[PDB]
RNA sequence: AGCCUGUGUACCAGGAGGGGAACAACCCAGAGAUAGGUUAAGGUCCCCAAGUGUGGAUUAAGUGUAAUCCUCUGAAGGUGGUCUCGAGCCCUAGACAGCCGGGAGGUGAGCUUAGAAGCAGCUACCCUCUAAGAAAAGCGUAACAGCUUACCGGCCGAGGUU
RNA sequence: UGUCCCAACGUUGGGCCCGGUGAACUGUACAUUCCAGUGCGGAGUCUGGAGACACCCAGGGGGAAGCGAAGACCCUAUGGA
RNA sequence: CGAGUGGCUUGCUACCUCGAUGUCGGUUCCCUCCAUCCUGCCCGUGCAGAAGCGGGCAAGGGUGAGGUUGUUCGCCUAUUAAAGGAGGUCGUGAGCUGGGUUUAGACCGUCGUGAGACAGGUCGGCUGCUAUCUACUGGGUGUGUAGGUGUCUGACAAGA
RNA sequence: CGCCACACGGGGUAAGAGCUGAACGCAUCUAAGCUCGAAACCCACUUGGAAAAGAGACACCGCCGAGGUCCCGCGUACAAG
RNA sequence: CCAACC
């Protein structure tokens, strides 16, 4: 419901970590983010062991609770909390001037940021977070 | 070396508390396939009887023969679809859009809702023919209400109201389908849904026990012999091991029993009729006489007597549909005895 | 099995000593097993009209007294339900005993026998003098 | 008894026979097998057996080794075949075992092996150009029965 | 490394992006051919396949996508065909073809028939005893045939005694 | 054995501070107060100060991102997964593989045997035509038949093989 | 013959709410925890994550190696009877 | 013969606890592991079939009732698709039981001059507490989001 | 102890059966690609769920009055609430 | 099995 980010970050194509480093980087600068196309951003390695692994923090939990994301709306923006002190004043304010999101809500185009684009011409082994997503179950809405 | 067992209760019904809204709400719809149609229907609980039917099951070695049936008579008079409400498809899934409300409205539907004075159904439609051209248009679905008042054993008046989603042929054809129903008054009834022989599914909040005990509420033993006399007579065993250093909540324990809602699948219907064949002499008890429209819904039914349950074509049928089966007798024999 | 034809409420557990319907020479009977039931923790296995059970003879003839043999139920005194809706109930619990082929060991059957058990068991009924 | 209990070199030298009784009897049947009234120089290719770790190996060990090497010379080679194969190696090392908790836990005598040192040659066998695999294929047999990883190494042999 | 394929006169080889698509009087055939830094692409009236990378993986896929281009050149001109022999012992097997689909029918006797979906635009026609499988698409084709074949599997038993089924009998 | 019992030494005990996720004795370091500066161990994508540093190579397993260790496992055995280095031999007088053609006569060798003809067994294992073709390497048959290996020729064209 | 299959309904007194009366046990501190790890090897408090809006009512007792008693066992004391 | 994994048994050690962490078996109730007993899907066969025998994937679900014995285990019986094994302080006594074990009484056998002794046997023999915190099962009041009524969405969560 | 109701079908896989296929002209189920295939995984189905801090959506009513509380008669509800 | 002395 509208966000004046500085800046819109393009996940197409591009490494979710290396993406998510920068996007953290940035927030804690007081810069305020929006990811867009998180169905889009990729993930290198073997299909079947990622998924294993997504599938695991699915899987875990108990009655305190793991709420592990599905969608790659929430997988992207898990990813970087994972980069931000989230519990401290300073590293919630970052995180909440973050946003993903599936596809892009703006007019404008993201930006690609350097460092982390993936040419599909010469890499196989990868995924996608939508991809992911279907196989975690998620109802594909993008 | 301890047998085994399964454990004791669902885990598939929880939390165990008490109910939100005592109007049942489906989780589920039918599927698309035949002419546009509205995809449920609703009554009030009045009591149970039996009837006596020619068995229609082809592959049963007693198709043609007298059987008694337990039925469960629902009153079932006229609702009417006030409103048609347009949910369109998002990154979040669906979202109310806009509603096409009418202006003929049940004298007392103003018990529960501020009855419109001014709306626009036209600028309303409009935005919902825009959607369905730009192909954002979610399901369909009809604001519905209860006629309380048509029903004398029910003592309220205040109309139930409950959405009920609109399937059917083509979404073009069944929004036409739908804006139609609406315009004239809404006015619908059980015919115009289902015909008895159907397979439908009953949703209904249960009849509540307030709190109730691990026996009970989830059928663990009462101690057994000298475990009985000690003084624990129906307390479980321990609430776990050592480790966890904690309850899981998978333990049986006390609490909220009944009130919940529940879906039960696949109730044949029996008969739907209007007037007083399927009433009891005396009356039913605890709730009064039946001369109205009604179902006859094979078996049992959720709820206690005056309770709004809830119909929707079975989602989920095993058996094909045999309509209109053969009553041969209906039993008006008192309750009370 | 062959559907029975009508609802059955066990009147009979693994132990419980009944009336032999027949003429083998074994007056009283006691349940040991069901044949094919499998039921639950703590719960005693249950058996009633139709079943075919596993039998100890506890009463009779020197020569039948401790065989262990197979019957089949005939009648018992907890209630039934028939497609109608009523309810039948015999004066006792009786079987009779039955070979690998479900054919009765004994020449003449005692006492009455449900219609249902004839179904499953035909030569069992083709021995029944009533059948009710 | 696990090999895994006495493959290290990791007490003393215990060889003297002048301060140990009981000492068991070697099972090693053989330490010259093929034909031993000839010369292993006269020979066209001399191939050993040689171990890469040092360890300990109990006369059991070799007794199965050098069987099941030699077995494999006699199937392929005859009962009399013109080769001849030797074990160089002999357990002086007298092995214990205690078996009362740890009090007086000097151990009873149980049993022998052979220092062994990496590198060095366990078996060493000298045959014609021709049984040449049959050697080698009765070496990965014997060093499947002894602890370490071994190095089949082909001295005098230019048939390449 | 470069190999270089000359399109044969009756063909027109069109791609673009990893998608190349062949067509011949016999029909069309486009497939994706995607591996690390192999570079495919129509330079006039030749087909290339290269890459700056040689490593034995790379190698691997360059030959194969090779043979899966002549395929394609093969398919749309003479096209490709597998023959298939259905045979029984006791049971007279129905084996027909309806609407994309194969089916089979009193497989040893079984009251329930077995089927398939044909795949790609493949044709099926069978002539008695006799089938045949053919198209411009080998990899649809050959697929069609094997499926029939596993269609009239069986594991429970001895295969030695119960042979019928259809069998590949010719291969392209 | 995070065991028992010696010995030399430094440490903990009685030793802060920096690092090691945490962590008596592992690393830096021995420390009055306060202040500026430069380093040590260790680290420089984010959490967290410093590189998404440079030249190059390998790895596709998320191997790994784990100095030491009760704490970090991973073995005997196996691997045409892949990268790199070396030796021998063959090859445009056409190698290796594949495909096509030829694979023939004395004679179905002698013996043994009712019979045995490449191929039960024993012994021998010779020469014609020729660009080749065994007294036959493997299946196959009651024995033949039949199908192939050897061996030769062709098509092909660049490395192949140990 | 309800010990059991297999539990149900009921009765009386409590329990629950209200007026009045009104103790004790226990208390280093902090304390909303959960999963792993670490640690004198059996942690709500150390480390890493996860979870966690505050307060209150009823409950059966998983944990606080719960409270109560300077272990009645075992050993040791140039102890006692 | 050689190489390992586990941490169910047993042994070893004496690191933790003697101002006490109640001890076997059983019972009740909950979660889990897989080295799979059944069930699903496969491979091989000394696979005709039916059925066996062996092997692979696989932990969703199931794995029950009885006779002796405190027994665990085991022996035995009739059923069964099968009636698998193991971890959770040998899960579970501020839950139960008290048969065993485990004081004070007593007996037998053996030992001892004797007092008396015996994981030898035997009869009898005591189980406290009003929950502060935390945990969970259910039920409320507030604040936040920020005038009201009605209807929904579905991130997450549970299921066999 | 009585009575009622509790799938089928999709999607992706394991073991396994195969297709196309090269490294290695051939062969090869595998190296890239693909067709299938388990009671197991995901979806289907049921239940909870605006405190999801991105703290949500729609419609109408109302801001001098919509709605709500107290009060009164009661239960399809309930230990207080 | 075992819950101490043997
Ligand atoms: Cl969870
Ligand atoms: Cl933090
Ligand atoms: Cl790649
Ligand atoms: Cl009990
Ligand atoms: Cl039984
Ligand atoms: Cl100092
Ligand atoms: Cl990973
Ligand atoms: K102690
Ligand atoms: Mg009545
Ligand atoms: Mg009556
Ligand atoms: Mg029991
Ligand atoms: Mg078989
Ligand atoms: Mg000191
Ligand atoms: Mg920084
Ligand atoms: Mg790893
Ligand atoms: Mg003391
Ligand atoms: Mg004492
Ligand atoms: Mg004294
Ligand atoms: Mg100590
Ligand atoms: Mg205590
Ligand atoms: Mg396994
Ligand atoms: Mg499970
Ligand atoms: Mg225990
Ligand atoms: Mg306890
Ligand atoms: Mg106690
Ligand atoms: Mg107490
Ligand atoms: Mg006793
Ligand atoms: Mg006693
Ligand atoms: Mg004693
Ligand atoms: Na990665
Ligand atoms: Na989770
Ligand atoms: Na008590
Ligand atoms: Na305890
Ligand atoms: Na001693
Ligand atoms: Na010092
Ligand atoms: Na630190
Ligand atoms: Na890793
Ligand atoms: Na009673
Ligand atoms: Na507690
Ligand atoms: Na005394
Ligand atoms: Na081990
Ligand atoms: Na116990
Ligand atoms: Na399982
Ligand atoms: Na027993
Ligand atoms: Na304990
Ligand atoms: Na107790
Ligand atoms: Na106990
Ligand atoms: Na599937
Ligand atoms: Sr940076
Ligand atoms: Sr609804
Ligand atoms: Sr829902
Ligand atoms: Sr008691
Ligand atoms: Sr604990
Ligand atoms: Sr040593
Ligand atoms: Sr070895
Ligand atoms: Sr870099
Ligand atoms: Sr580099
Ligand atoms: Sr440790
Ligand atoms: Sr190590
Ligand atoms: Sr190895
Ligand atoms: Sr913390
Ligand atoms: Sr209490
Ligand atoms: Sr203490
Ligand atoms: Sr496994
Ligand atoms: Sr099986
Ligand atoms: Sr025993
Ligand atoms: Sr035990
Ligand atoms: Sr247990
Ligand atoms: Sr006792
Ligand atoms: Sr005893
Ligand atoms: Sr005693
Ligand atoms: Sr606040
Ligand atoms: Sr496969
Ligand atoms: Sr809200």
């Amino acid at each position: 419901a509208e966000f004046d980010a500085d800046v819109i970050v393009d996940a197409r194509d591009c490494i979710m970590g290396r993406v998510a480093s920068q996007v953290a980087e940035q927030a804690l600068d007081g810069e305020t983010v929006a990811v867009v196309n998180a169905e889009r951003a990729v993930i290198t390695g073997r299909e079947e062991q990622i998924v294993e692994k997504y599938e695991k923090r699915v899987d875990i939990g108990n009655d305190n609770g793991y709420f592990y994301p599905k969608r790659p709306d929430g997988i992207f923006k898990r990813t970087i909390r994972g980069m931000l002190p989230h519990k401290k004043q300073r590293g919630r304010e970052a995180f909440e001037s973050v946003r993903v999101y599936l596809g892009n809500p703006y007019d404008e185009d993201g930006e690609v940021l350097d460092g982390t684009s993936l040419d599909r011409l010469s890499n196989i082994k990868f995924v996608t977070l939508g991809e992911i997503s279907e196989t975690l179950g998620a109802n594909k809405t993008w | 070396p301890q047998p085994s067992r399964p454990r004791k209760g669902s885990l598939g019904f929880g939390p165990r508390k008490r109910s939100t809204s005592e109007t049942p709400r489906f989780n589920s719809w039918p599927s698309d396939d035949g002419q546009p149609g509205v995809q449920g229907f609703a009554g009030y609980k009045a009591g149970m009887t039996h009837v006596v039917l020619v068995n229609d099951e082809p592959n049963s070695p007693r198709e043609g023969m007298e059987e008694t049936v337990p039925v469960t008579v629902i009153e079932t008079p006229p609702m009417r679809a006030v409103a048609l409400r347009a949910y369109e498809d998002t990154p979040y899934g669906q979202r109310p859009l806009t509603e096409v409300w009418t202006d003929e409205f049940h004298s007392e539907l103003d018990r529960t809702l501020d009855v419109p004075e001014d709306h626009d159904p036209d600028a309303a439609e409009e935005q919902i023919r825009d959607a369905h051209e730009a192909g954002d248009l979610g399901d369909l679905r009809l604001i519905t209400h209860t006629v309380p008042d048509a029903v004398p054993s029910v003592p309220k008046k205040k109309p139930d109201v409950m959405e009920t989603r609109v399937g059917g042929g083509s979404v073009s054809d069944r929004l036409d389908h739908a804006l139609d129903i609406v315009e004239d008054g809404g006015e619908h009834a059980m015919n115009d849904i289902f015909r008895a022989g159907e397979y439908a599914d009953v949703a209904g909040v249960t009849k509540g026990k307030g709190t109730q005990g691990p026996v009970k509420r989830w059928g663990v033993q009462k101690r057994k012999g000298k475990h009985a006399r000690q003084g624990w007579r129906r307390r479980i065993g321990n609430l776990g091991p050592w480790n966890p250093s904690r309850v899981r909540s998978t333990v049986p324990q006390q609490g909220q029993t009944g009130y919940h809602q529940r879906t039960e699948l696949n109730k044949r219907l029996i008969d739907i009729g209007e007037g007083d064949e399927p009433t009891v002499d005396g009356g039913f008890v605890n709730y009064g006489e039946v001369d109205g429209p009604y179902t006859l819904v094979k078996g049992s039914v959720p709820g206690p007597d005056k309770r709004l349950v809830r119909f929707r074509p079975a989602v989920r049928p095993n058996d094909q549909p045999r309509l209109d089966p053969e009553v041969r007798y209906v039993s008006n024999e008192s309750n009370q005895g | 099995m062959e559907a029975l034809g009508a609802d059955v409420t066990q009147g009979l557990e693994k132990g419980s000593l009944i009336t032999c319907a027949d003429n083998t020479g074994a007056r009283e009977l006691k349940v040991i097993s069901v044949h094919g039931y499998s039921g639950t923790k703590n719960r005693l296995p249950k058996a009633g009209l139709g079943d075919k059970i596993t039998v100890s003879v506890t009463k009779g003839t020197p020569e039948m007294r401790r065989q262990v043999l197979e019957a089949v139920v005939v009648r018992q005194r907890k209630p039934i339900r028939r497609p109608d809706g009523t309810r039948v109930k015999f004066e006792d619990n009786a079987a009779v005993i039955v070979d690998e082929n479900e054919d009765p060991r004994g020449t003449e059957l005692k006492g009455p026998i449900a219609r249902e058990v004839a179904q499953r068991f035909g030569s069992v009924a083709s021995a029944a003098t009533m059948i009710v | 008894k696990p090999a895994s209990m006495y493959r290290d070199i990791d007490k003393p030298a215990y060889t003297r026979r002048e301060y140990i009784t009981g000492i068991p009897g070697s099972k090693i049947a053989q330490h010259k097998m093929g034909r031993k009234q000839k010369d292993a120089d006269d020979y066209p290719v001399q191939i050993s057996l040689i171990v890469e770790e040092t360890v300990q190996l109990r006369h059991g060990s070799l007794e199965a080794s050098r069987l099941s090497a030699n077995r494999h010379l006699i199937k392929e080679l005859g009962e009399e075949g013109d080769y001849k194969m030797t074990l160089r190696k002999f357990p002086h090392q007298v092995l214990r075992e205690n078996k009362d908790g740890m009090r007086a836990a000097f151990g009873k005598i149980v049993g022998t092996a052979a220092r062994v040192q990496a590198g060095e040659q366990l078996f060493t066998a000298y045959c014609n150009v021709e049984d040449a695999e049959h050697v080698k294929e009765a070496f990965r047999r014997a060093y499947n029965k002894i602890t370490p990883s071994c190095r089949i190494d082909s001295s005098p042999a230019g048939n390449a | 490394p470069r190999v270089e394929l000359e399109i044969p006169e009756d063909v027109d080889a069109e791609q673009d992006h990893l998608d190349i698509t062949v067509e011949g009087d016999n029909g069309s055939v486009t497939r994706r051919l995607w591996y690390p830094d192999i570079d495919v692409s129509v330079d006039g009236d030749t087909v290339v396949i290269e890459s700056d990378e040689d490593n034995a993986k790379t190698m691997s896929t360059i030959g194969t996508f090779q043979s899966h281009i002549e395929n394609m050149f093969h398919g749309v001109t003479e096209g490709w065909e597998y023959g298939m022999e259905v045979f029984y012992s006791h049971f007279p097997m129905q084996v027909n073809v309806e609407g994309d689909e194969v089916v089979i029918e009193n497989f040893l006797g079984e009251k329930a028939p077995r089927r398939t979906t044909i795949h790609g635009d493949t044709d099926v026609e069978i002539d008695g005893e006799e089938l045949t499988v053919s198209g411009p698409d080998i990899e649809a084709v050959g697929q069609t045939a094997a499926d029939i074949e596993q269609l009239t599997r069986i594991n429970d038993k001895d295969v030695r005694v119960f042979q019928d089924g259809v069998y590949i009998t010719r291969k392209p």
